[PDB]
Parts: structure tokens; sequence; C-alpha cells
RNA sequence: GUGCUAAGAGUUACUCUUAUCCUCAAGCUUUUCUGGGACGGAUGCUUCCUAAAUAGUAACGGGAGUGAUCAAUGGUACUGCUACUUAAAUAGAAAGCAGUGCUUGACUGUAAGAACCACAGUUCGAGCAGGGACGCAAGUCGGCAUUAAUGACCCAGGGUAACAU
RNA sequence: GACACGUGGCUAGGGGUGAAAGGCCAAUCAAGUUCGGUAAUAGCUGGUUUUCUGCGAAAUCUAUUCAGGUAAAGAGUGUGUACUAAGACCAU
């Protein structure tokens, strides 16, 4: 304890940092618990950084940006991303597959696109052999490499052919939850055509691995949501079929993995199983996932309340569905700016780590109007026009909801984020809601 | 010398555990809820909450009781005792991260020596090396 | 002071391993050999401690 | 030299184990010698702490 | 690059101190910034309390010494004529040189 | 070092070795505050007035203390009575006055956070682990209602532990 | 005459000589002069040499063989980082 107001040294951090071993900069990076703390660490050692430190810094920037709920397009994140991009340009042929996968995933998940010749160098360096880089690297490195190269553009379809030819013999030795990231990375580029063939072959063998029992009950939660979405989206096109063994296994494991999903992940999984049964929402599964949907609606972003409102669109007369839908109505009322905040004040927003961007999500929730929520207010408008008799008991609530939907639509159309088809559908949904509101 | 003896955190000031509320000679102010009292009658907070100074009937006359009232957003996130301890722990951890962000790595927070682990007992964290049988 | 005959003296453990406590004592007002049960960290059990110089 | 070291370690471990086995009798002896509430300084009996100091100092001189 | 030191007031006279005070004095504290700046400029870069012996490493031992003789070192040095210019304000001329 | 002296030794008066009174010749020390200097006085710590209603605030400015006591005057659980407890201030239906029953927490390893503060240090400290004490429990106990009785480091000595010879 | 003078000689520096004065020993002697160590040392005194532009203190406090010295804190400058603030005022 230095000077009575300066934090006393923590126990485990001092025990980890005091080593005879090397690795001090990477340990300082890994104990940085916020963003300009990491930037001050990168400032202190900027004449001392090596490729391992650049990979660790990119991964830690990714984790700290997701750890708060602030946007990746913030200036702090983009400055750290460009500073790491300088060292990536310096060491562009020295980076091994661990470090190249680290910098690619870290700079794609903060949505900072590298120059495409640098991405070309960084992928050709991964395949400048007889595929020997992809046979000495573990499954997580291949997953991070595929996720990073699915971003940064780079739908080269010749690089992906040799990557999929290198990873196909090794794929059944992979841990069973890195497979959905591989299939998602193949789908995210312009691979898997007819909406070349080793890519579809490794996607088919990955979905054959994911479809089986005794592993689908052994995936981690929130990996089964993406696996169920990928199966429901790509089953009849290439791989497994309608069969009730898979749907029974998905429902059984979904009933067990309910509490371990964050509220932004539940409606994706339930729409995934709804799409699975169309290749619906069966009995006594909605009655145990819907208390979770009501308890997760207090902290739930606007595209997630879209997915939950579309989920609760085809039935509204049930009282549990009705008050769940009015809870989503109050949530959409809360996080969408008034046409005329008062929850917390903007002067006291934390610059710290844990959920500081969530406090910035309140305290004038305007300014979170990116393009995703710009189309998503139209989607929520359609989903609430579908669910008439659940919210229609509350007249002033649905009137103020229509007012805020129209105000956000006008504002984001003024910002250039909508077009005339979305504006017309938004107008139809807001006039339905406003006619129901009086 | 100087012997500064006064009240440090006034009423309505947000407090965190360990913060000295007032330093006095003799119990001019008496401890209340979520409040500890030291050897020299120092009043220190044992909970996250705003300080409240209220006057109550006393054995000699007009006792002033210093207390810490927990936040209304706490006791809503919180059997109850375990839940309050978990809520307080997260607030204390968040305070440290915010303070470290505000002091931008310009103060010597942790040892980070080139030495073998700073002497560790079975419990660990001893700045005292002790030989082991 | 020189008028005050109270001195510091040592309390050696019965158990073994020579762990000790140093506490002061008046010789005149206590001509006992001072014996108390104190915690011994070597054995982690309470044992007795007699007075030796 | 290490055989002599392990012999010394075993010898000290043996003596501490034997004294730890003897130890409950030692605390009982000390507690009994401090305890005085029986057979007071005289048959007068007439004040408990006054009679529990003169005999205790006399026992301390006897058990010096 | 922080210069650390052990706290003083713990070597002796521990009977006259409270349990919390003794627990507090076992900890180490960093040097004050002004003193640390002077030591850093003077060139102080000591990574260990004492230098590790090159011997005692397996395979690196004395040809004829069974180990070596340690030589415990003392720490007094202050004279206004010859030793430690850091510990004197000015230089004293010598005493008549016989 | 120098002159005599003492005790051994050699050639066997003289010479050598060692020691030390009293002489000779040297070498070193021989603070500071101060309505000049000298003289006298003082140089840690605590409290009250100055000090002007947060804190803080000077003068060889003005009045009291202190360099401890106590194996109980410590801890815990109780029993009677009521204007004292002390250096002063703040306080105290017990933190007062008389008692009892057990005990040693007058511990081991730590401690977030603060008061303070040039630095060194100083002060409070909930909580965790160990083993205990008292109490049916509630819960208190890391010395005493608090603020004084607390001299760094070096050096020397003791117990124990590891390594070494 | 315990005299004066002349010509060579002797006593030299921690030493000489002195009817004894801190006297004399080549016009600065309670330690000669010259040379060397020596570019001794001086917290003291004096001095520090062309121009323009921008910013701009302090004489408080703590410690000190220390109070005309030094070091730390306060107050300055440049550089960096970062807030519509770890800021200044005013209102309730
Ligand atoms: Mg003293
Ligand atoms: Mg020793
Ligand atoms: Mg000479
Ligand atoms: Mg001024
Ligand atoms: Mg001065």
């Amino acid at each position: 304890l230095v000077a009575s107001g300066i934090p006393s040294p923590r126990a485990d951090v001092a025990l980890q940092l005091s080593t005879p071993h090397g690795g001090h900069i990477n340990r300082m990076i890994n104990t940085s618990e916020s963003i300009v703390e990491l930037d001050s660490i990168l400032y202190r050692f900027r004449k001392r950084l090596r490729p391992a430190n650049i990979g660790a810094a990119a991964m830690r920037l990714e984790h700290l940006n997701r750890l708060e709920r602030r946007t990746p397009y913030a200036l702090r994140v983009q400055r750290v991303a460009a500073e790491l991009q300088k060292y990536v340009a310096t060491y562009t042929d020295r980076l091994a597959l661990t470090q190249a996968a680290n910098v690619l995933r870290g700079l794609s998940a903060v949505r900072h696109r590298l120059p495409p010749e640098l991405v070309l160098r960084l992928a050709a360096g991964a395949v400048a052999d007889g595929g020997a880089a992809l046979r000495l690297a573990p499954d997580v490195d291949v997953r991070d490499l595929c996720f990073g190269l699915a971003g940064q553009g780079f739908n080269n379809t010749a690089f992906w052919a040799r990557l999929c030819a290198a990873v196909l013999p090794r794929l059944r030795s992979f841990d069973p939850n890195t497979l959905p990231a591989l299939v998602t990375a193949l789908q995210a580029a312009q691979q898997l055509p007819a909406p070349s063939t080793p890519q579809a072959a490794v996607a088919a063998e990955a979905l054959r691995l994911l479809s089986r029992s005794e592993t689908l009950a052994a995936l981690a939660p929130a990996r089964l949501a993406d696996a169920a979405s990928l199966l429901a989206g790509l089953g009849p096109a290439l791989g497994v079929a309608v069969d009730a063994r898979l749907v029974e296994a998905v429902q059984t494991a979904t009933a067990r993995a309910l509490p371990s999903l964050s509220p932004n992940q539940l409606p994706g999984l339930l729409l995934a199983v709804a799409a699975l049964r169309r290749a619906q929402l069966p009995a006594a599964l909605l009655a145990t996932a819907l208390p979770h949907l009501s308890a997760g609606a207090v902290t739930m972003d606007l595209t997630a309340v879209m997915r939950a409102a579309r989920l609760l669109a085809p039935h509204a007369a049930e009282p549990a569905a009705a008050d769940t839908l009015v809870r989503l109505a109050r949530r959409t009322l809360l996080l969408l700016p008034a046409p005329g905040e008062g929850l917390v004040t903007l002067s006291r927003v934390p610059r710290g780590g844990q959920a500081a961007g969530a406090v910035l999500a309140a305290a004038a929730p305007a300014g979170q109007l990116q393009g995703r929520t710009a189309g998503a207010v139209e989607g929520v408008a359609r989903a609430f026009a579908a669910a008439a008799p659940a919210v229609a008991p509350q007249p002033a609530l649905v009137g103020e909801l229509a007012a805020r939907l129209a105000a956000a639509g006008e504002a984001a159309a003024a910002r250039g984020l909508l077009d005339e088809a979305q504006l017309a559908s938004l107008g139809r949904s807001v006039e339905v809601l406003a006619a129901a509101g009086a | 010398x100087x012997x500064x003896x006064x009240m440090k955190l006034t009423a309505g000031e947000l407090a965190f555990p360990g913060m000295i509320i007032l330093r006095q000679r003799g119990t001019k102010f008496h401890p209340g809820a979520n409040v500890g009292i030291g050897r020299d009658h120092t009043i220190f907070a044992t909970g996250v909450g705003k300080v409240r100074v209220d006057t109550q009937p006393g054995p000699r006359g007009e006792r002033r009781v210093v207390s810490v009232e927990p936040l209304p957003e706490a006791l809503a996130a919180a059997d109850s005792a375990l839940r309050l301890r978990q809520v307080e722990a997260e607030l204390v951890k968040r305070r440290a991260e915010v303070k470290r962000a505000m002091l931008q790595g310009r103060t010597p927070l942790e040892p980070a020596l080139y030495f073998p682990l700073p002497r560790t007992a079975d419990g660990q964290l001893s700045w005292l090396e002790r030989s082991v049988a | 002071g020189k008028k005050g005959v109270r001195l510091l003296v040592k309390l050696v453990s019965t158990a073994k391993t020579g762990f000790f406590y140093v506490t002061e004592k008046n010789p005149r007002n206590t001509p006992w050999k001072l014996k108390l049960m104190k915690f011994d960290p070597k054995v982690n059990k309470h044992v007795l401690f007699e007075e030796q110089k | 030299r290490q055989k002599a070291k392990e012999a010394k370690r075993a010898a000290r471990a043996k003596q501490v184990a034997e004294a730890m086995a003897n130890m409950p009798k030692t605390v009982a002896d000390y507690k009994a010698s401090r305890r005085l509430d029986w057979s007071e300084v005289s048959a007068l009996d007439r004040x408990x702490x006054x009679x529990x100091x003169x005999x205790x100092x006399x026992x301390x001189x006897x058990x010096x | 690059g922080i210069i650390w030191h052990r706290q003083a007031n713990y070597r002796h006279a521990r009977h006259a101190k409270s349990a919390s005070q003794l627990t507090r004095l076992k900890r180490w504290k960093p040097l004050a910034p002004a003193f640390a700046a002077k030591l850093r400029k003077l060139g102080f870069s000591e990574r260990y309390w004492a230098a590790p012996d090159p011997q005692d490493v397996p395979g690196f031992h004395s040809p004829r010494g069974r180990v070596e003789r340690p030589r415990r070192s003392a720490v007094p040095d202050m004279d206004h004529t010859t030793g430690e210019p850091a510990l004197r304000q000015s230089w004293q001329p010598p005493n008549r040189q016989r």
C-alpha cells in the first residue's frame, strides 16, 4: 500500500508477475483489465514488442472490447487496432499460425479491416508449403484462422480450397465445438456455393460430426445454438436430413443447456429449433424457456428482442406469452430514444471495464443507432405488428411504442441508414400499432 | 504532531468498506448500522452505502448515531446476507478497475520482480521467506 | 527505568522446536515461573510455555 | 552426512511426538496447580479471591 | 523498473509494537519517486538482493574446492576524506600526512 | 614514536624481544537554537489556551504531564449499588465503585479500503485460513475509553530451519 | 672593560641562538627563504562575454555536526496522457 488511495497490490497478480521466467509483457497484457490500461502497456513497451506480444495484444483487445458493452468502432479500439496493424505490417512474414490467427481474429472481431494485400500475405504465408502449417497447429488455431479470414474480406476460393484440403483429414480429431466456427467461416465468405468442392466436403463432414448423438449432448452451451442454426440452415442443401433422432437430441440437450446462455443467445437457439422442426415450438419446452425469456428481457439488445418477438409472434393469446411480450415492449421502449434520458446521467459514465458501454447504452440511448439497429427497428416494428392482442390491453404503452418507432425510423432515415422498402414496411407497422393504440 | 481529528465523510456521501467516516476522541458519535468502531473510536464503513447521521434518544443526552444506509439498487439485486456479500464484492472489484484506469499506470501497483515467486507460504503472499522442514 | 525492576523474559514451549514468546514480567510481584497456554505454529496445537531467561 | 541429518530429524520428531503425547497431562497439572477451590488456607473459610491468592503464592513457593 | 525496498522499524524492539503494526511492517514498499529517480540516473540496476553464485549450478563446480568459502559481507562505509562521496556534503583534506 | 623502568634471551658492560607507569615530541577532537556574542536555559512524545466555530496555524509565548504500571488493571460471561473515572480535552449508567466463574486473542499467517503524510515511518481496519477462550446463544477477544510511556540502520548475541563442510 | 673594532671559522629551520624581548637568524619569522607534492582546499567573496521570441516563480513546510549549506514536499518550464474533467466559480 503506497500512498493511501493507490490500490494495494493484488495477491495472485503479484504471484504471477514475480517469476524468474520470461514473458513479462504478455503477462502485463493479460492482467490489463480495461482498454487504455492496455494502451498504456503498449505505450510503455512500444520499442520492445515482438510477434508474440502482438498476438497477445490483439487477443486481449478483442476480449476487453467484448468485456465492456461498448461498440468496436470506438476511437480507443480503433487506435489500438491501427497501432497493432503497424507491427503486423512490420512482421508480416515472421508471424506463425498461432500469431497470425491471433492477430486476424483479434482485428476481425473489433471490425478493423486490414489492407487486402496484407491479408493476402498473411494467408499465403499460412499455405506456403505442403499444408504443413495447418497440420502442426491445434484446432483452436485453425478455428481462429478461419474466423479471422472469414472477416477481412478474402473470399479468395483458391486459398480456401487448400485450407480445406489440409484440414479435412484432421477434422475428426478436433474438439466438437470448434466445428461450428469452421462451418460459419465457410458460410460467411462466398464459399459453399449454389445458395470449391473440398470446402463443401469438409463442411458436410463437419455437420456429420455435429449431427450425431453423444457429442451434441456434450457441446458447451451457446455452441449448440450456432450448431442448431447451421444444421437448420444447411441440412437439406448438403448434409443430414429431417430425421427425428437429431431433433429429439437437440430438444433434450436444449432443455439442459437453458440457464447457461446469455439473453442475447436464447431466441437464436429457439428460432434454430423452430427452423429445425420445419425441416413450431413443441409442448412443455416453451413453458420452461419462457420464464428465462422474461428474466432475460431486462438486459436484451434490440435485435435479440426482435428474435424473441418473432418467436412469440405466432401466439399471443396465452397469458405467459402476453406478459412476456409486454416485457419486451417495455424493453424496446426503454432502449430506443424518445420523440420529445433520466435513467442514469452521462457525466457519471464509467471509463472502466465492466459494462461501461452498458451504462453508455443508457444515459441518452441515442447514438447507438448503427445500421444493424437501423434495420432492426423495422424488424421489431413488423414483429410487434404481428403480435396484436398481447400489448393491445395497454393502449398508452403501444401508442408511445409507435411514437418511438416512428421517431427512430425518421431519424435513421435522415441519417441515410434505411431505404424506401424498409420505410414503407415501417410505415405499415407503425400505422397498425397506432390504429391499435386508440 | 498535528493530531487531525474531525469527520471525513459527511452525511449523504457514498462510502465503500474500510473508509474512515470520522476520527474522534471519545464516543462523540456512536456507531450504527453497517458501521464499525476502532480502538480510538474511529468510525469506519463495513458496507457500500451513503453515510447517514441521525440523532436518537441516549442514556446521557441526545446521542448522535452515525450509520451507512445501503443503496436502494442494492437490496434489490440481493440467503439475503450471501447475496449482499456477492453484490458488494462486484462493486469493490469494479471500483479497483476504475481507479487503475484513472491512475494511468503512473504509480507502482505490483512487485513484478525478476526473483523466484515472492516468498509464498501455503496461504501465499508473504514478504517474509521462512525455511520449510 | 532503573527503579522499575520489570524486565522482558522468554517463554519456551514444552512441545519442542523452540518456538517462544517474549513477554514482560515483574520479578518481585511474580516469583512464579510464568506458565500459559499459547498457540504453537510448529505443531498447530496449543501447548504450555514456561519461563526461561 | 545426509544419514546424520536424517537421524537428527528423526530424533527431534521422536522427542516432539513423545512430549505431545505427554502434553495433556502437563496442562492438567498446570490447571490443577492454579485451581485452589478445595481445602482452603484454614477451616475458618470466611472472600473467595482473598483465599485464592495466599494459598496460591504458598503453593508457588512450594512448587517453585 | 520500479525500485522496491523492505520496510524499516522491524529488526528489533518488536515487544513494544501491536500485532497489526508488525504485520504492516513485514510488507515491502516502492521507493519515493524523487529518490528512485536519483538511483535510476546514478545507474542502479540490481535485479537480486544478492548476486547468485555461478557455482552451485549442477555441472559447474570447483575443480578442488568442495564448494567455496562464502565470506559474509558487512555494510558500514562513511568518511569525509576517502569513502562514499554520496554520504558527505564536502571533501575533508587529510590529517597532516605524517 | 622518545627517555628511563619491568620481565625474559644472546654473545657468556653491551644488544635484542615484549610490556608499562611518569617525562619529551607529536596527531586528533573540543556541536547547535539565541531580538549580538558570552551567561543561563532547552533539544523525544501527549494534552489545554494562543488558534480567528472543517482541518491546520508562530514566538527562550503561557498552564499541566510523561520515558510507565498491571499475569491481572488483559479476554469473555455475569452479580449488587450509583455521583465518580485522569495529566487536560473529548467522553463514560459503566469505560464508575465492590465482586465472582472460567481462561491467555498479551495468538500464528494475512488483509481490501482509508486517515495521514516530503520521505522514512505513524494510525484505524471489516473480512479469510489455522488452532483456541468465554457465552445457552447473540456474538466478542490480534492487550487496558482514547490521545504519551514505540530509538532507524549497522554491529553483537540467543533459539530454530535449510543448505554446506 | 660584563669594552670596542678588523679578518677568516663554527652552530640552520620543528632547528640554531638568546643577561629571556615571542627577541634575532639578509627590510613580510609563536616556525626563514626557495623548489616540489600543487591546478592543495575554501558550504565563502568576486566574476561569467552575441541577439530576438514565448512561458514564468519562491522566500512556506519537514529533516540535517543543521539553520547565510543541502535534500524532499509546495510554487516554474518543456514533453506526454486524459477528461466538456481528479478543474474554477455560481445556484439549490
Ligand atoms: Mg523511550
Ligand atoms: Mg545468528
Ligand atoms: Mg618547511
Ligand atoms: Mg510569495
Ligand atoms: Mg535555511
